């Protein structure tokens, strides 16, 4: 099969700047007889299927804003996104349709850089319903922040926890370019009832000093 | 207004069989080739199968040849993917995609526009388990639902049967050490509404016929 290789695998670009995504094919997908390159670019936004941006290496598909442009021919191709917008956050795929089977690039992840935004922090105790099953989940929410890098530390009676928490981060928002993050501390009911103060400490570039949210019982 | 809507995904034991369907509307279906493209957890997009407008011509990826059969109904406006002898490596989101110009030869040697939302096919020896949902109790407050211990993916979470959509974050599922997934869906609301506006998360785990509504109240 024809192999499509994209470079880079991921990149972050500020709003209003230019993003460049490259794709190489293992053979020429240019046909000399009809002056056509059998190449296409797709955009896949979070939670959505791919949407075609560029056909024939360089033809912008209808409805695609003209700040997207595709260039190249033969084996080396480039997608250019000028004046980057928040909604451009996506994975961008290349595809050849020169010969069956059609093949796709592995994807390039586009991250939007924006101004720093501090997280809103919330802590949630385990429900009484969950406690009757023998497990306690304590949840810490970091809402609508940028950049993605953040430090969440669980403390139980001021003792630092490790190995009993998991994190999940949302895809970057297509409108305000922020992230949200959840940290879940999982304890046995017995261990949960052994202690009183459950605290979530968040360290983030948008916070001048770490923020703690806590509850008792 | 071209729309493609896939269905049929779920959990399949290895060697088992599954049929995916794709409903099309908004265009003369029989005039266009349709293809199935899948996207594996660690792999990229991989074309699976294509079929001409009238269905007389088909093409298949080598990895699925002989086990997958593509067909279409040009009256019901549906395209199908029949999968037999399924393997672990067939686990993917499966998409339905339309030939933009007509009937390209071989079937599928084209770009695609548009694509459907995808349906997840999980091939695994593990058994289905539905989620337990617990409330995350709360001038803007945050609340949510904890969707714990389910298999396989996915779960869908709506709020107030769709009446509440603004401010919703449903986090990606994280695989726990138990082999089960867990996620949270949270939403921020005005604090002045807490006592008077009811908040219910609608959790749907199709692999297990689990539909749970959980009321989330201040404690
Ligand atoms: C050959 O075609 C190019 C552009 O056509 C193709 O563009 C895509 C369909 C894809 O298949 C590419 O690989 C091809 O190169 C012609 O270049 C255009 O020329 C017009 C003026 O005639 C100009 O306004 C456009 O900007 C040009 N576009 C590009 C991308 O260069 C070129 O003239 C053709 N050469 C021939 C027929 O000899």
């Amino acid at each position: 099969d024809i192999v499509m290789t994209q470079s880079p695998d991921s990149l972050a670009v500020s709003l209003g700047e230019r993003a460049t995504i490259n794709c190489k094919s293992s053979q020429s997908v240019f046909f000399s007889s009809n002056n056509r390159t059998y190449f296409a670019w797709y955009q896949q936004k979070p939670g959505q299927p791919p949407k075609v941006l560029i056909s024939w290496a360089s033809t912008r598909e209808s409805g695609v804003p003209d700040r997207f442009s595709g260039s190249g021919s033969g084996t080396d191709f480039t997608l250019t996104i000028n004046s980057l917008q928040a909604e451009d956050v996506a994975v961008y795929f290349c595809q050849q349709y020169y010969s069956s089977p059609i093949t796709f690039g592995q994807g390039t992840r586009l991250e939007i850089k924006r101004t720093v935004a501090a997280p809103s922090v919330f802590i949630f105790p385990p429900s009484d319903e969950q406690l009757k099953s023998g497990t306690a989940s304590v949840v810490c929410l970091l809402n609508n922040f940028y950049p993605r890098e953040a430090k969440v530390q669980w403390k139980v009676d001021n003792a630092l926890q490790s190995g009993n928490s998991q994190e999940s981060v949302t895809e970057q928002d297509s409108k305000d370019s922020t992230y949200s993050l959840s940290s879940t501390l999982t304890l046995s009911k017995a261990d949960y009832e052994k202690h009183k103060v459950y605290a979530c400490e968040v360290t983030h570039q948008g916070l001048s000093s770490p923020v703690t949210k806590s509850f008792n019982r | 207004e071209v729309q493609l809507l896939e269905s049929g995904g779920g959990l399949v034991q290895p060697g088992g069989s599954l049929r995916l369907s794709c409903g099309a509307s908004g265009f003369i279906f029989g005039h266009y080739a349709m293809s199935w493209v899948r996207q594996a957890p660690q792999k990229g997009l991989e074309w699976v199968s294509g079929i001409s407008g009238g269905g007389e011509s088909t093409n298949y990826a080598d990895s699925v040849k002989g086990r997958f059969t593509i067909s279409r109904d040009n009256s019901r406006n549906t395209v199908y993917l029949q999968m037999n002898s399924l393997r672990a490596e067939d686990t993917a989101i499966y998409y339905c995609a339309k030939d933009p110009g007509g009937d390209s030869s071989p079937a599928g040697r084209t770009w695609f526009d548009p694509w459907g939302q995808g349906t997840l096919v999980t091939v695994s020896s593990a058994s289905t388990k539905g989620p337990s949902v617990f409330p995350l109790a709360p001038g803007t407050a945050a609340l949510g639902c904890l969707v714990k211990d389910y298999f396989p993916e996915p779960v869908t979470v709506s709020w107030n049967s769709g009446a509440l959509t603004s401010g919703v974050h449903t986090f990606p599922a994280v695989l726990q050490s138990s082999g089960l997934y867990s996620l949270s869906s949270v939403v921020t609301v005005p604090s002045s509404s807490l006592g008077t506006q009811t908040y219910i998360c609608n959790v749907n785990h199709k692999p297990s016929n689990t539909k749970v509504d959980k009321k989330v109240e201040p404690k």
